[PDB]
């Protein structure tokens, strides 16, 4: 069966400290397996960007990563899927400390 | 020189009837270990006779021992070490 996707839970507020590691992960379902895309400020992430942000997706999980995260990284981030029958999204607002 | 929190099993979402016991399971990688805290909505969780944490290792649990409404919605699972932090989160679902 068809069914668009579903972002099945994520947290709205994740903190961080400058310099160090941060990871969000988040399971996701939908058939056919959905297109994720991760962005901040309205603009894509892709992979390496920066040398620092990393994405890794499989069929039912999305993986954010940065290293050595930066000030200016702060921000609101979507999530979103799309499929051939729909489409979601979630923010999680990361704040660097402080 | 270490590694950040990592999640070697994620924590799914788990469907239960009211009155059943419920899991939210996730195994958590990272050295040193990671402190796991579970939160729900905004506020960290106390243990206690009908919620606990069953940790063991890198197994880390949330239980609840008997589910009821009220705990529907969504558990933050946050990991903590020296070198980072990692976040997921997973809904309990209480049907009727």
């Amino acid at each position: 069966p068809g069914i668009p996707p579903k972002i099945e839970a994520l947290p709205s507020d994740i903190s961080i400290d400058e310099g160090k590691v941060l990871t969000v992960a988040c399971a996701f379902t939908g058939e056919p397996t959905p297109e994720v895309t991760w962005s901040c400020g309205g603009r894509k992430i892709h992979s390496q960007e920066q040398g620092r942000f990393h994405i890794e997706n499989t069929d039912d999980l999305t993986t954010l990563i940065i290293m050595d995260v930066q000030k200016q990284d702060g921000g609101l981030y979507t999530l979103s899927l799309g499929n051939e029958f729909g489409s979601d999204s979630a923010t999680v607002n990361i704040h660097i400390r402080s | 020189q270490g590694s950040p929190p990592c999640f070697l099993r994620f924590p799914r979402p788990v469907r239960v009837v009211s009155g059943a016991e419920a899991e939210l399971k996730c195994v958590v990688l990272g050295e040193p270990p990671p402190v796991v805290v579970w939160e729900k909505g905004g506020q960290q969780l106390a243990a206690s006779e009908r919620l606990s944490f069953p940790a063991d290792g890198a197994e880390h649990g949330l239980l609840l021992t008997a589910a009821l409404p009220t705990d529907a919605g969504v558990y933050v699972c946050r990991a903590r070490n020296a070198a980072g932090e990692a976040y997921a989160a997973a809904a309990v679902t209480v049907l009727e």
